[PDB]
């Protein structure tokens, strides 16, 4: 879903 | 290791220590945390874990040149131990840890503030134990009664012009882990509001003008979030 991609752009900042 | 010298340090921990004593202690631990493998963070364990969070307690209990940079030291200690599996199990079954991070956001220690926002957001986004962004509410609620402010404030004194770059990340990017990660469209809705109201609506102005792409990653997260919460709600 686009929240889902979104969660997934927030994990990738945080690394 | 060695596994002896995890005891050692749990042993000096539980000794009463202060001021550069106790930072010295602090700082060869950190050291140890981040070089040593999870194995010894495991050696070191709920225990030692329970004798660094005892002085973090104290030192907030006894209002110290040395208090910033003891508390700042625990927070890297922390950093360290909950870099693996293992270690963020063993913080969030604490009943006091999450709480002990928020008030570690204290935006006049600003590298302190960022790696403990940190460590908020990391958890925030865990796929499990689900829901790690309400028990950051919870013990945010309890630090805004504890220190007599609304509850988002240090948020959002970590986003006022002046602060360092770093800091304004780290603020969105905790604003978006409390955010992003709920599945009920009502409650974003609501926490956004309630950000908006105390003062985030007049700061986003300001943070859209900064030319880094770290805050343009988070700006545009939360943007389409909000986007896609007020489609939904039509
Ligand atoms: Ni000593």
């Amino acid at each position: 879903t686009p929240r889902s991609a979104r969660l997934e752009r927030m994990a990738q900042a945080l690394a | 290791g060695s596994e002896f010298s995890a005891m050692m340090y749990i042993q000096e921990l539980r000794s009463g220590l202060r001021d550069m004593h106790l930072l010295s202690c602090l700082e060869s631990l950190r050291v140890s945390l981040n070089n040593n493998p999870v194995s010894w963070v495991q050696t070191f364990g709920a225990e030692g874990l329970a004798s660094l969070l005892d002085i973090l307690k104290r030192l907030h209990d006894e209002k110290g040149n040395y208090d910033s940079r003891n508390q700042h030291e625990i927070i890297r200690c922390l950093k360290a131990f909950m870099n693996n599996k293992f270690g963020i199990k063993t913080m969030l079954e604490t009943e006091e840890g999450i709480l002990l991070l928020v008030r570690a956001m204290d935006p006049a220690v600003p590298n302190m503030m960022i790696d403990a926002a940190k460590l908020l957001s990391a958890l925030c986004i865990l796929p499990q134990p689900e829901d790690m962004n309400e028990r950051v509410l919870e013990a945010m609620t309890e630090r805004a009664e504890m220190d007599e402010v609304e509850r988002f404030q240090p948020l959002l004194d970590g986003l006022k012009s002046g602060t360092s770059i770093a800091l304004k990340v780290g603020c969105l990017q905790l604003i978006n882990a409390l955010i992003t990660p709920a599945e009920e469209l009502d409650f974003r809705v609501h926490i956004r509001s309630e950000l908006m109201r105390l003062g985030l609506h007049q700061v986003l102005q300001e943070l859209r003008e900064i030319e880094n792409e770290d805050m343009k990653v988070q700006l545009c997260v939360f943007d389409e979030q909000g986007d896609e919460d007020f489609f939904d709600l039509k």
